[PDB]
């Protein structure tokens, strides 16, 4: 798979997992959140030399017309737990596909 | 990948004649009738005839037509018209990841017309030119027909071969007849070397090949 | 409906070539947009296209130097040619797939509408005007020799457009210097040497050169 | 939001679906497939200046505090759907169901 | 880890120019690179980036004129400038982001390493290769009995010119000139050098890469 | 976003404590994006300070940075006549835009004790004389400070509006610098007169210095 296991130590041009760290103060303004103060949020990108990206890919070379070109986008994400402050207390929640865990061609 | 092979070369015909040029492509074009044929003037872009084979484009007489499927399409032209003297290409639709689309080296309808020998001249480099440092000696066929002629450059004896580069016109506007220059190039120094230029003139339209020359300085 | 190429008139041997196609008329979301190249004297070359879905795919003779891309946006069609040799000198066409993308039925290998054509030269030589001489009559023939110039266009013309008959100005030809040369000719009755004058009018627009030359025996 | 009934009405050039027709022994040489003949596929294409997941929403905020950028978003499937197909094997019918074969909505990603 | 920069170096105005910074020892995912030019006599300028992740940002001065792209399949970053003019007239150069892109710590606004730099000329003069005039040695009788001797490079288009002198070999004590700009739209320099009176083999070593000359002249007494 | 760089130009001895300041409109990213580069003639910037105190690998320890937020000094504690350059500032910002921006610029030269120019004339070379133009050359070598005034006289007559001064960097080592004067005539003016003198007006030298030759001989 384009996980982290495989891109991040094999950095390469083709499409792959990037690793971004972001801090939530300093980079979106969210300052609220008590823990933690920046995660590995994570990206897709690079070039790309699902059953309908395979047909598509098929299609571009049997007919003379080509349609769409891939692009390296987000296949998995996982959430992220945070713990902020409603007054003086505390509140731990699951922020919904917050991380990127894999990419792909499509 | 696919070539797509046009013949003849070269098509002669008289206004009203019926004109068929052939294409045939290596490998079958995709879906047996991704095949187009086009027009083209000079100093025009091509105009397009026809498209998958047989369909006629919108404003396009229909004295032009289009048969045949996978390998081997014909453009047919029922009777010619004066307009119709020009380079017809056919273009071909391919599966690949590269070669998508590939022309034919082209069809050139041409007029037929008598074969006619061309009146020769021969000119000697200008006083003006042998100033600088090189000679142009030029050797002119005037209005002749077929396009096929030979020059050769003939200096004392000396046969030449590497210095002289040749030129056709288009077919005449009224006349449909070819001229050609050819321009023998040398250097002031390698020019006034020799004496007799020569220009030795081989056509369809001449018995035995015709020499115009001059003795250097006359 | 509309295609409009737009280039450099010169580039130098081994530097990249920028091309555009402006388009008007239709949108490039909906069709595909292909370029084709015509050198001189030969017949025309498929180069590659971008199509209507963003892919863009080239000849196998393209060797990765070619780079056809699009802007919407902008209504323009790019062409990027790297590594320029003199073997790229052509007339450069844009040329739009006839029908839209993406239904049952496709082009069937139909280009229509054409750009005019662009003209590029690959040459290292500068812009030179011509040295014209004339080719002396002894029916008589007379001319002029318009040697040495760049780039390529030159217009000819005989005692100021008046003389029109019998009039042959032949295609230029490329020396190995890298200059061009052509001959223009016209036959007349010998009977009129040295009472009609005959002045041969050759102009030279890229250098901004008019030379006219009496031509007489 | 970006689907058949908002792109199929107006051609945009912003990211959203587009109309494909895919015939499987012509298109694909996938010869052996009896039932249907072909389908309308689809794809998505077209620029994004147009933020599905909170991932996306995140990216794009970053890209503008930080001042190094990290990706920039393209046009992409966001929902599938299956086909189902009819082959033979000799005279017996098989149905199958081959999943995320059509394409029914587009996103910016 | 080196950048360097490819261009036409002399565009006619409104015309396009195209630029290339080609990249070795490093990755193009892994590092975002900028394009920073410097007109003569002037400061610094960021154009804009092509980021490691593939996002391109521009100065606000740009007004859509530029186009900052990569290739990293030909270890090639690219700027497409679009109708030039004698404004854009300047050393363009490519530099890399200090630091690897997404990690805790950015690059804090360095940039390093940075390509040699690359001059656009944008004018309609045509390239005009130089003449190259000896400065014959004039010597000192006492105060060490030195001379000085040189080569005049005279009425060359666009710049630049390099001049050495015995192939390298002569260093110590060569002086040669920034360019000036003549009234007749042409550039001229001096090279000079001080050699011992005693000593009296010198050659200049004179290249025009736009015109692709490359004159070596002797100077004698 | 704009980076103030004062003062515009500093002049200083070897051993002086030179202070650059760095002014920005607005806050820097994590307020300690901003870096300090040094840059030579012909020569790209080099990186010197980054995260406003965080020396380079190699820059010598002379080199300091402080500041944070919007205000920001580059100090070279202990100058070097190797530390003559341009140095600017570059911040890093939040945008749609300018990520980035550098300062005009701050020009350090290196102070040092006044030397005279060693003055040498050189006539046209016979070579040059063959087209129709004459340049004649005035040397000014190893001098300090920059200003001279350099007066050209062909048979005592005062030349004006016909010559061009050219000015070398200071020296790695020595601080000094070198000036060319080139005369330019026609070869018909040149070859019109005899005396040809270049007449050399500095600190250095307690009245002006003329170094001359006569065409002919």
């Amino acid at each position: 798979a384009l996980d982290a296991a495989y891109c991040f130590r094999n950095v390469q041009d083709n499409c792959c997992l990037r690793p971004l760290y972001i801090d939530f103060k300093r980079d979106l303004g969210w300052k609220w959140i008590h823990e933690p103060k920046g995660y590995n949020a994570n990206f897709c990108a690079g070039a790309c030399p699902t059953q309908h990206s395979r047909v598509l890919s098929l299609y571009n070379t049997i007919n003379p017309e080509a349609s769409a070109s891939p692009c390296c986008v987000s296949q998995d994400l996982e959430p992220l737990t945070i713990l902020y402050y409603i007054g003086k207390t505390p509140k731990i929640e699951q922020l919904s596909n917050m991380i990127v865990k894999s990419c792909k061609c499509s | 990948e696919a070539v797509l092979t046009q013949s003849p070369g070269t098509l002669s015909l008289s206004p009203g004649e019926r004109a068929t040029l052939s294409c045939q492509s290596s490998q079958s074009v995709y879906n047996n009738n991704y095949l187009s044929w086009f027009q083209q003037k000079p100093g025009q872009p091509p105009r397009l005839l026809i498209y998958g084979a047989s369909t006629l484009t919108s404003g396009v007489p229909d004295r032009f037509s289009g048969s045949g499927s996978g390998t081997d399409f014909t453009l047919t032209i029922s009777r010619l018209e004066p307009e119709d003297f020009a380079v017809y290409y056919c273009a071909g639709g391919y599966s690949g990841s590269s070669d998508k689309y590939a022309f034919g080296g082209g069809t050139k309808v041409e007029i037929k017309r008598t074969v006619a020998a061309p009146s020769v001249f021969i000119f000697p480099p200008s006083d003006e030119q042998l100033k600088s440092g090189t000679a142009s000696v030029v050797c002119l066929l005037n209005n002749f027909y077929p396009r096929e002629a030979k020059v050769q450059w003939k200096v004392d004896n000396a046969l030449q071969s590497g210095n002289s580069q040749e030129s056709v016109t288009e077919q005449d506007s009224k006349d449909s007849t070819y001229s050609l220059s050819s321009t023998l190039t040398l250097s002031k120094a390698d020019y006034e070397k020799h004496k007799v230029y020569a220009c030795e003139v081989t056509h369809q339209g001449l018995s035995s090949p015709v020499t115009k020359s001059f003795n250097r300085g006359e | 409906q509309q295609l409009q190429e737009s280039g450099p008139g010169l580039v130098k041997p081994s530097e990249t070539l920028s091309l555009t196609c402006t388009v008007t008329g239709f949108s490039l979301s909906s069709y595909t947009v292909n370029w084709v190249r015509q050198p001189a004297g030969k017949g025309l070359e498929w180069i590659g296209y971008i199509s209507y879905g963003g892919s863009a795919y080239y000849a196998s003779w393209a060797n990765g130097r070619f780079t056809i891309s699009k802007d919407s946006s902008k209504n323009q069609v790019s062409l990027k040619l790297s590594s320029v040799t003199a073997a790229d000198t052509a007339v450069y066409f844009c040329a739009r797939h006839m029908q839209v993308g993406g239904a049952p039925t496709g082009s069937m290998a139909a280009f229509d509408p054409w750009g005019p054509g662009t003209l590029v030269t690959v040459s290292s030589a500068s812009t030179k005007g011509p040295s014209v001489f004339p080719l002396a009559p002894s029916t008589a023939a007379l001319g002029c020799l318009v040697k040495d110039y760049f780039p390529e266009p030159v217009t000819v013309s005989w005692n100021s457009g008046a003389l029109t008959s019998g009039v042959h100005t032949f295609p230029a030809v490329l020396q190995s210097s890298g200059l061009y040369s052509l001959s223009s000719v016209v036959t007349v009755p010998s009977s009129s040497l040295g009472t009609q004058t005959y002045i041969c009018n050759v102009n030279h627009k890229p250098s901004n050169t008019k030379v006219d030359k009496k031509v007489e025996p």
